[PDB]
């Protein structure tokens, strides 16, 4: 009871003995003496389908945006800052791109300047070495420097290149007469970067497709009473998204960013002028029989 | 509960057991069949949640005591503790606690209560 | 006798004692603290509640 969090780890089938997944358990919020109740923030699980350890910048494809959602007042808590799913949007599909990115100290000793195309094993510092080759720009801090270089093929635009207009937009592959144009069986992003005041360079990177599938709602998860009585819990599932369009995710040493991760929402539904629902308590029940036992949370109002 | 059975059927009993038997009965069972009736009344937004633990209830031994309730006009009560924590269903936590409820007053060997330095018996009805 | 009496206005108390903490949790929200449970409780309604009984009611009467 240290903590109000508790993690159900789902055992693992016969049918993957290859790769050593760890198996992300159902993370819920449990109650310091394990009576929890319904209509709260219910259990979540982090889906490792897109977890990457590595910075990387998504942006979602054009669709209709009609935030059904008006502004909460922000409730500080001791200055924390928790994760919060700020765009729980019915996205499609999105791309991110990865990027390597050094957080130096702002004393420490930098090799390499601003804006300069290096190539892989280049060590900026005295520690520190890279992972890519890509044109690195420095950037300094209040109390540090940042360098910053994404994966990408340079380019420069010489008197036939239709591609100087589209700047940091990702463009899917396209085959309509392409008599030239050969390879380009996936989505490219194109950034126009100033290299110089009077010379600029064109930066094409991969990109990672991601989708999202379609949400379950559990809305007859109980059976019909004959005592008349309206259930007032609701249960559906809905995926919770880190960055919203658009955004580079920010990664610490050794720890893997979470794209999406799976939501259970408990809601109710109540007549007019009938019945004022509340709320309601809840707990943990069981019976066993025949080596079997039964485990649900039993909320009575 | 009973004392020994035989009071009043072979001596002539104290004249003090209507109020004392009544009080005993009143901190043995009334509590109990009182806090029991307290709801587990709650919020409209299905957000927060109280609740009572009836069987955790308990009293506190007086902190002034009856010389100096009567010295100084005060009230000879003890401290009503009972032991239930809140609810909030915004991380689904119960935050479980021993609050103290209010002062009950106590009687003293006459059968009477000592309320604002004053003695005061309460009279039977019918 | 005095163990109904005392019953009857500890039922009186608790109703006020709900009362309270009903208009508390009100305020509790709108006001975004998280306090801890003896926060939503004051000894406002069992001692008031007490006192009128034993300063008002016509059968409690001084000795």
């Amino acid at each position: 009871k240290r903590r109000n969090r508790f993690i159900i780890p789902f055992q693992g089938s016969q049918e993957r003995k290859k790769e050593l997944m760890s198996l992300s358990g159902i993370s819920i919020e449990i109650p310091i003496n394990g009576i929890f109740r319904k209509n709260s923030i219910f259990a979540y699980f982090d889906d490792p389908r897109y977890r990457r350890k590595s910075s990387g910048i998504t942006k979602y494809g054009t669709i209709e945006m009609h935030s059904i959602v008006k502004k909460e007042d922000l409730i500080e808590y001791r200055g924390v800052k928790e994760f919060r799913p700020k765009y729980q949007m019915k996205v499609d599909r999105f791309f991110f791109i990865p990027e390597e990115v050094h957080i130096l100290a702002g004393s420490s000793s930098i090799m390499v300047r601003n804006n300069s195309i290096i190539g892989v094993d280049t060590w900026i510092t005295l520690n520190t070495r890279s992972r890519i080759g890509g044109v690195v720009r420095v950037e300094r801090k209040k109390k540090k420097i940042e360098l910053t270089i994404f994966s990408g093929d340079i380019h420069f635009p010489g008197e036939t290149d239709k591609i100087s207009r589209h700047s940091g937009i990702l463009i899917p592959p396209s085959r309509k007469n392409s008599k030239d144009s050969k390879n380009l069986k996936k989505w490219i992003y194109v950034q126009r970067i100033t290299p110089t005041k009077k010379k600029y360079f064109v930066l094409v990177r991969p990109v990672v497709p991601y989708e999202i599938t379609d949400g379950i709602n559990l809305a007859t998860l109980f059976p019909q009473d004959l005592l008349q009585e309206r259930d007032n819990v609701q249960l559906r599932v809905v995926n919770y998204i880190l960055y919203g369009n658009g955004k580079v995710t920010r990664g610490i040493s050794d720890t893997s960013i979470q794209l999406v991760r799976t939501c259970l929402v408990l809601n109710w539904n109540q007549d007019k002028k009938g019945s004022s629902i509340e709320e309601a308590r809840g707990s943990f029940v069981e019976v066993r029989t025949n080596g079997m036992i039964q485990d649900f949370l039993k909320v009575n109002l | 509960m009973l004392r020994d059975g035989n009071e009043g059927m072979s001596t002539i009993p104290g004249f003090n057991q209507i109020q004392f038997e009544g009080f005993w009965r009143f901190i043995d069972q009334g509590l109990t069949e009182e806090l029991s009736k307290f709801p587990k009344m709650e919020d409209t937004d299905q957000e927060i949640e109280f609740q009572l633990f009836v069987e955790t209830y308990q009293l506190a031994e007086p902190l002034i005591k009856e010389k100096d309730a009567v010295y100084e006009s005060l009230t000879y009560s003890s401290e009503l503790y009972v032991s239930a924590g809140l609810i909030w269903k915004t991380r689904r936590e119960m935050q479980e606690q021993t609050i103290l409820i209010g002062n009950i007053p106590l009687m003293n060997s006459l059968g009477t209560f000592i309320v604002n330095g004053i003695y005061r018996i309460v009279i039977n009805q019918i | 006798s005095v163990a109904d009496l005392l019953q009857d206005q500890f039922g009186l108390a608790l109703v006020r004692l709900e009362n309270v903490v009903r208009g508390t949790i009100s305020g509790a929200i709108r006001h975004k603290l998280i306090p801890t449970p003896q926060n939503l409780v004051t000894s406002t309604p069992l001692t008031t509640t007490f006192e009128s009984f034993f300063g008002l009611h016509p059968l409690s009467q001084v000795l």
